[PDB]
């Protein structure tokens, strides 16, 4: 019901995988018994996520933490919807639906 | 006598005529002077439950209020709790629809403070914000700021 | 032969708080009870509107046994007798002193909200620091289109030619009463739905419909469209005008619909005159 | 013969915070409501404009009996007797004792905001150190051009000539009761729709109307466009002047269109002018 | 109860988990003294959330708190859900949901 | 009679900050909110102006009620008892203290507006190295544009006629305005005027500067504002314009022909000013 | 509908389908039980996308990868669009289309 609403949960859970790329990333980086930086991971995130200053910025950065996060198969089975909604929409309420991920992904851990 | 001759319960709708209806205070009068009178068959009333737990949690969010107001007063300088009080009255009744109603209680119970009954009954109390008419609820708030007696 | 006229009549969009009910505490309300769907309404009562006609045949220069003195603020009585025979007011709205009586021709209706009644109200003040108990004060209002329903009896007027006079009050009605000085809502008709039958049975009765629940849109009622459809109250004898001529011509398949052939004009007066016409030819006037 | 004027003038662009409501906490609530669509718009209190031009008249000459100290702020009344054969004010506005009791020459509609309100909220604070309950504070403003509408009753007047005085104040307006401190809001008007006709029947209601959200282009309406063509709001009845004018001359068909022969003037003087020689010429002053 | 119901206590218990979050990095990060502010800082949130004018900042504030808060068990167990409440629902009742839910603070026992 | 001083001002280009609106994080975000075209424009506070103002009064000698300390950044009242007949201050601002306790303001004057729509323009900040607490990192929003803002005085309401003259000097040498001008020194002198010096309410020259040109520096005069000046509403006699707005109503075509040429202009601002104060006590008896 | 979407669409998958003819390219390169550098490759592409002074800069590298991509059927299809689409746009906005394609074509294997 109402597909925007769907695209918008399925991009939610795009950005969710993303960052779990990026967790599995981070966790292969860290060596030794030092504690593999996580909450600091999701602050930085978070930061650098509220800091933006309109189109190119954050889109830019969208776009490559997408690609850092690696294969995603919730983006693979929808191109054109997701596509379509990041490269329109305005891109404050992109950034609500990232920060409502980054606190809906730890859900699945 | 009616609404027990009736069967039905005694509170089918004394606000109504209490205030609605009886403006000049006829009979309000006598609200307030049997109003402990009317919380008493109000007691009795189990479905009164869930709005007396209201009751106790917006008295103790005005007394919240209400110390918060004795802490800004100076020393020396008598506090305005009568206009205060006055001053919610004037502030429940300016209310007009739901959403500026439900804005205002919402406000006034987070700057009471932390609430002991709000947080014994919190889905009860939150339910019954959200379902209950706006009228209702505010008719309820001004009986408890009537019925506040530290 | 035995004539009614009836009609369904919506006002323009503006700030109205024209029935104000019996006021508490600070708050003056305007009156207001249910309607459609259980929203809450605002009413403005029929006896309103029949005042105004009352004034609108004074000021025209017709007869009229009740004189209203503007500047009294008072009603007069020309004749303590009423006679419907000589005074077009005793001769429509009817009269009882306690002949004695009569029925009346114009039979109105409340005026009721198209647009549900959310609860905005209006602060106003006295100013100046020198402030006393009558320092400020709220007064409801509403911005709604206002819709209301009258029914009259051709034959039953003394005089038949007195139908005349009334159509043009109700085209052009005077101040409806209210509050003027801070909410002056112009009652004008801007949309009609007229029936002109020697039957009467009246299926355009609150025929007006909302297509937001806020919004100035003012879209024909289904039921009034599928009732034309089925076959009843025959379009030759439908007058249709106003603002409403747009949708409906905007409306799929309306070649088709038997609405296309009933009376409709975009310009309310041009309807009017047909519609005066065809009751002037119908009753020998 | 019964004369009445109707119109609906425009205000500047401009920011607006004249008529806060309740103050709800520090927020000094800027009055607003639903409007056309549904979306909630800015109201300006009619109230307000009836003190700007009380003020205008007191302010040159204009014997009135409610006189503003502008120093106590405190109203004086010259004489409790209300006398409108001689006050400007009694005779205009009407009083209300609790008499005559007047009924008003002039009736007002809310000021609304063309264009919806989104939060338009602003920061304020006093100085620096030593802060207080009174320190931090907000004010709601709003960035839109406003739009009223207003009718006189020109008969009903006292003196048949105190019908220019008001014209000159509405086209020079006061400072309507605001926070002119912090946001100086002019409420002269830069487009105006007026109708000068000896009928009740009164459109051109609040047929300024663009939306566009956020902008000032100020479109005057569909509608009443279409009001005009039809064939009812007799062109020659019609008073259009102001910066929507150079709108209309760009439209398409306008040579062609009824709307061409109805007065307008560009410069909104030639056209007061005007309209002050045809009512001077209809009531004999 | 009806569905909505259901959602609108998860999101009171998903807004007082993320002040618990928020509540506890206040604690740590400013254990110093006598006692951290929390009184003070509930007052700032209430200030902060009366401040929000349109439904754009006031959702802005909410995910940054709901992401400052850490992870959100009863977030955790409702995405969807309570992700097209956030969404859909009008700001202001989302405000009165938030607001009630500071007043519905149960304190860690 | 009644005499109304309009004018509308426009500043120089610059890097300002001067409307930190409520710190939501680190960022100390600018006043802003949707002004024309749907585009979010900056805004800084009249209050800031207005305390500007006063602090010219205040440094200049002259009797201000409202002392600036300038060392504690404390408010001081020479006397409790608002006394506007005395005091410039009081007699040109108003006063509400919660001789008459509430005055009504003899400048009245809108909010600054940005000529130029903000898009980004965020600007770092972190303090010295190593040893980083919460407090070392810190973002400060900033804005390229020329800010423009509305006022209008009412010389007749004044207690004392003589007292405009200070007002516009100070408009003129108008102090720093409240803002981070440590390290956004935004300078609020006027480089372009419009004023009108009338004697009845209507104004219409609210904001009569407008260029939009995204991010540009041209300031163009509005084009509704030029259309009104030929209708013969506005007269040109009572037209005040000065400033680097002057070149380019000169470089117009056809301007002789243009009533604009019959109005006031003057391309130096001192010039204009003087020529304002000089009709001013003409037409006030000073 | 919306033919500029068509036009961001169509390029998307023309970048789709010449990372794909790199991928069969170093795919073929590759011998022996060692795992096909492939993360790596996205890796160094994303690097090589970010890395980039305008105009000239990228542009250069967007034509050298599709030359290097292989044939491309969609493009040739397409090549007015894909042509006038590449030579108008901000390179900022084109640059983050390519980052989607890169996070966009996992669904193709």
């Amino acid at each position: 019901n109402s597909e925007e609403d769907k695209q918008y949960l399925i991009f939610i859970k795009v950005f969710q995988q993303a960052m779990k790329g990026n967790f599995a990333k981070i966790y292969a980086k860290t060596e030794e018994g030092k504690d593999p930086p996580i909450k600091k991971k999701v602050e930085r995130l978070r930061a650098e996520l509220n800091y933006c200053y309109d189109e190119l910025s954050f889109k830019e950065y969208l776009s490559d933490f997408l690609v850092r996060g690696g294969l995603n198969k919730y983006f693979n089975e929808h191109q054109e919807e997701i596509a379509l909604l990041i490269k329109k929409s305005p891109w404050q309420e992109i950034r609500i639906w990232s920060l409502l991920a980054i606190a809906s992904y730890k859900p699945k851990d | 006598a009616d609404n027990l001759v009736k069967g039905i319960h005694w509170w089918s709708n004394f606000w109504e005529k209490l205030v609605i209806e009886d403006s000049k205070e006829y009979l309000f009068n006598q609200l307030f002077s049997n109003r402990e009178g009317f919380i008493i068959m109000a007691e009795n009333s189990e479905e009164d439950k869930q709005y007396l737990i209201f009751i106790k949690v917006f008295q103790q969010a005005m007394k919240g209020n209400f110390a918060k107001i004795y802490a800004k007063t100076e020393e020396g300088k008598d506090p305005p709790i009568k206009k205060k009080v006055e001053r919610l009255r004037a502030e429940l009744n300016y209310c007009y629809d739901e959403l500026s109603f439900k804005e205002y209680l919402s406000d006034f119970l987070v700057r009471g403070g932390l609430n002991k009954y709000f947080n014994e009954h919190q889905e009860e109390i939150a339910l019954l914000i959200k379902k209950s008419p706006w009228q209702e609820i505010r008719i309820w708030s001004l009986l408890a700021i009537a019925s506040y007696k530290p | 032969p035995n004539y009614y006229l009836y009609g369904t009549v919506l006002t323009r969009y503006g700030l109205a708080s024209l029935n104000h009910d019996i006021r508490r505490g600070n708050k003056t309300i305007l009156q207001k009870g249910y309607w459609n769907n259980g929203k809450i309404h605002s009413f403005v009562g029929s006896s309103a509107i029949r005042w105004a006609l009352r004034f609108y045949l004074q000021k025209q220069g017709y007869l009229v046994n009740r004189v209203w003195d503007e500047e009294e603020h008072i009603n007069r009585l020309t004749s303590e007798d009423f006679d419907p025979e000589k005074f077009y007011d005793d001769d429509i709205f009817g009269f009882a002193l306690l002949p004695n009586q009569r029925m009346g021709a114009l039979g109105m209706n409340m005026a009721v909200s198209l647009t549900p009644y959310d609860g905005a109200v209006k602060l106003g003040a006295k100013s100046g620091r020198e402030k006393d108990s009558t320092s400020l004060h709220f007064t409801e209002y509403h911005a709604t289109r206002y819709q209301y329903y009258f029914g009259i009896d051709a034959t039953h007027l003394k005089d038949f030619s007195r139908i005349l006079p009334m159509i043009d009050g109700i085209m052009n009605l005077p101040k409806v009463g209210g509050s003027s000085n801070i909410f002056n809502y112009p009652f004008c008709p801007d949309s009609l739905v007229f029936q002109w039958t020697n039957h009467f049975a009246s299926y355009i009765s609150y025929c007006f419909e909302y297509c937001d629940p806020k919004s100035k849109e003012a879209k024909l009622s289904q039921e009034f469209i599928d009732e034309v459809e089925c076959g009843q109250i025959d379009p030759s004898k439908l007058w249709i005008g106003g603002t409403i001529v747009k949708d409906l011509q905007q409306l799929d398949n309306f070649e088709s619909s038997p609405l296309n052939k009933a009376h409709i004009y975009r310009n309310r007066n041009e309807m009017i005159e047909a519609l005066k016409t065809v009751i002037k030819r119908d009753l020998g006037l």
